[PDB]
């Protein structure tokens, strides 16, 4: 029974499950390793690695020298890995045909860098912020030489809206629509700041060790004290502060409560993703969590409610069939069938999946004839079907995360990287036709700017016998391929497309 | 008693749902074939849903299972039908979307590679 | 399991009409104007108003009968028989 590993603190259990195993042979994890969604970018000497959750090479970068010493290197929303360097910042697209493209600042003749994060920067002195547009820097409020006395980068976090800057006297928050500063509070010392997503605020003090989690001033909603001193301070998702120690992770909540999640090897870099507290080990790969209240009474042991006992019902069957089927008289059979379908979405083992959609399947028999829509069992055992074949190929994403993003968001990532065959067959399963040329029309722009050394009849009756397989007319426009095809030596060819 | 009480119960059951189908056909109809209910034939099932008597015995044909996938292959389909009973009865078994056969699909071993991946990729 | 067994298969129709007013519900042949109503649903949504108010009833007998055809003969809509 699953119930051995959910722990509990008031009111509520946290789950913690296990996907993904890559291999490092002794250290060649280091240090300075970049993490957002499943591509983990790792140096050792003078190689940029980066990896899926699998432990599969996918590419390799920094080949030859390019001057600008590089102090970081940072992922963001659209996987297009951000190097920030001495002078300017370097912004790569192709991995093999390497299209590596530089942006400088407006003025490169008085200081140059301080740091920079998420669409935002920071110059050495005279401490102003620039906001990254598309290509260029667009400036925000001024410095009056009276803005801070930050002494190192902890004392600073940006965010979706809010740009909060932590200080040594009063926190000064700025607002990025209008770029608007505005004091926060007037009397602290807080030395390390994280933000959620929603906007929520959490503040270290490393001096009589305590958290304060805001969501607007004056008001308090946590006052937990903290012992010793954390590593890592991390968010699991609008949801609670993360802190650990080494080997050990100390989840927190109200009135002080504790909970441990203790690790074999050790507790490497960390991030906060939506809903997620992705945890990367030296030698695998956690996703800590938090259970839902629809599919925390199925599996409770102890329960009394529609559930947990028509599943009871199922097992039981077979066997002493007259005691199953007399089960079915007491508990209604709308509330348990309904938690049946809408508990194995969002599961990760190809086992408890088909006992809870079996036994839901058992769960509209004997219902009433014309009383239950039948459109939510097939629209989960559909999407299903997406995230299984997801789960093959290296990429690995939970349910609420899907929704985030629409399937063209998943297609782009997987194009990107030169699987050009994998792709196609998502769209084909998913039963979908509006995202199908964008594949191809991708696939032809990069062998028409590949390789160079080709003749042209060779080159149009393959592109040409490609375009067979696709039967579907949206998105499908070659324009833009005669045009790059025009835009080099290659004339005769684009006349012909 | 509990043994003859249920018994007695079951066969009550069973006599009532004799002769009390009583299932009615939507105005307009049709599903998993998608052209049109009313033109080949109506296999229909509880919880709404319709089949040509053509579309469900592709589905076996197409579906992953083994043993049932041989048991229809003894008539063929043309060998010999007889009296179509037994044809009936194995065709109407299941909901065609609701039962076994597509729980059995949420895994998906299949993965067709048969080196084409020279050409549609790379 | 035989009560178990005899609760989720379904039944077809081998008859090709009803016996009360003729027609064809099943076989080719049917109404233009049934093919008509069908293409104004499920393609445009536009609006669906015409006399063809009557939804089909399968019984167990396989006849099949229609619903106002039945209520033509005074029968309540709760307790359509098949007339054998």
């Amino acid at each position: 029974n699953p119930s051995f590993d959910w722990e509990r603190l008031k009111d509520v259990f946290y789950r913690s499950r296990a996907i993904g195993e890559l291999k490092w042979p002794t250290q060649y994890e280091e240090f300075k390793c970049a993490l957002s969604l499943t591509v983990i970018a790792v140096e050792i000497q003078d190689f940029i690695q980066v990896y899926n959750y699998f432990g599969q090479l996918l590419g390799k970068i920094n080949l030859q020298r390019i001057h600008e010493d590089i102090i970081k290197f940072e992922f963001d929303k659209d996987e297009k890995l951000i190097l920030v360097t001495k002078s300017s910042i370097k912004i790569v697209k192709g991995w093999s045909p390497l299209t590596i493209e530089s942006v400088p600042l407006q003025d490169p003749t008085i200081d140059t860098i301080w740091d920079y994060h998420n669409g935002i920067m920071l110059l050495a002195k005279s401490r102003d912020i620039y906001k990254l547009n598309g290509n260029e820097w667009e400036l925000l409020y001024e410095n009056k030489d009276k803005k801070y006395n930050l002494l190192t980068k902890n004392h600073w976090s940006c965010n979706d809206d809010s740009i909060i800057l932590l200080d040594v006297d009063h926190v000064y928050q700025v607002s990025t629509s209008n770029g608007a500063l505005l004091k926060l509070i007037t009397d602290s010392s807080w030395h390390k700041v994280t933000i959620s997503s929603r906007g929520f605020i959490c503040l270290y003090n490393m001096k009589d060790n305590k958290l304060q989690i805001f969501r607007d001033p004056a008001r308090i909603l946590m006052e937990h004290n903290l012992d010793s001193t954390p590593d890592d301070i991390c968010w699991c998702g609008n949801d609670t502060v993360a802190c650990s120690f080494e080997d050990e992770i100390k989840l927190y909540g109200p009135d002080g409560l504790y909970v441990t999640f203790w690790y074999p090897f050790t507790v490497t870099n960390l991030r906060a993703e939506v809903d997620g507290l992705k945890v990367i080990t030296t030698e695998k790969i956690y996703f800590l969590s938090r259970v839902q209240p629809q599919t925390s009474n199925i599996f409770r042991i102890g329960s009394t409610e529609p559930g947990a006992m028509l599943v009871d019902s199922f097992s039981l069957l077979e066997d002493h069939a007259p005691k199953a089927i007399e089960i079915l008289k007491n508990f209604v059979l709308e509330k348990g069938v309904l938690d049946c379908i809408a508990a194995a979405i969002d599961e990760f083992e190809p086992k408890l999946q088909k006992m809870l959609l079996n036994a839901a399947s058992y769960g509209k028999a004997s219902l009433q004839y014309k009383s239950f829509d039948a459109s939510i069992f097939v629209n989960a055992c559909n999407t299903i079907k997406l995230l299984n074949c997801f789960r093959s190929f290296g990429i690995f994403l939970t349910v609420e995360e899907y929704r985030c993003i629409s399937l063209k968001g998943v297609i782009d990532r997987l194009l990107k990287y030169h699987r050009y065959y994998e792709c196609i067959q998502i769209c084909k399963l998913a039963n979908e036709r509006f995202l199908l040329g964008y594949v191809f029309t991708e696939w032809a722009k990069d062998k028409i700017k590949g390789s160079p050394d080709m003749e042209d009849d060779e080159l149009l009756d393959k592109i040409k016998s490609r375009l067979s397989v696709i039967d579907m007319t949206d998105t499908l426009q070659m324009v833009a391929v005669a045009k790059v095809a025009y835009l080099e030596g290659r004339f005769q060819l684009s006349r012909n497309l | 008693i509990n043994s003859k009480n249920l018994k007695v119960e079951i066969n009550t059951e069973i006599s009532k749902f004799n002769e009390i189908y009583r299932i009615l056909e939507p105005g307009k109809s049709c599903d998993e074939c998608g052209k049109f209910l009313q033109i080949k034939k109506f296999i229909v099932f509880p919880c709404g849903h319709c089949f040509h008597w053509n579309c469900i015995i592709r589905v076996i044909l197409n579906s992953n299972d083994y043993n049932l996938r041989q048991k229809t292959e003894n008539f063929l389909k043309a060998k010999s039908k007889h009296n179509l009973n037994d044809l009936e009865n194995i065709i109407v078994e299941k909901c065609g979307l609701c039962s076994d056969i597509n729980i059995n699909k949420i895994d998906q071993p299949i993965s067709i590679d048969e080196t084409e991946l020279a050409k549609w990729n790379e | 399991q035989q009560y178990r067994k005899f609760l989720s298969e379904g039944w077809s129709i081998h008859t090709d009409d009803c016996e009360i007013c003729g027609k064809k519900i099943w076989g080719a042949g049917l109404d233009p104007l049934l093919f008509l109503a069908w293409e104004n649903v499920q393609r445009h949504q536009d609006m669906i108003s015409v006399d063809l108010k009557t939804p089909l009833v399968i019984f167990k007998c396989h006849h099949g009968f229609h619903q106002t055809c039945l209520e033509n003969l005074a029968q309540k809509p709760d307790e359509y028989s098949c007339l054998i």
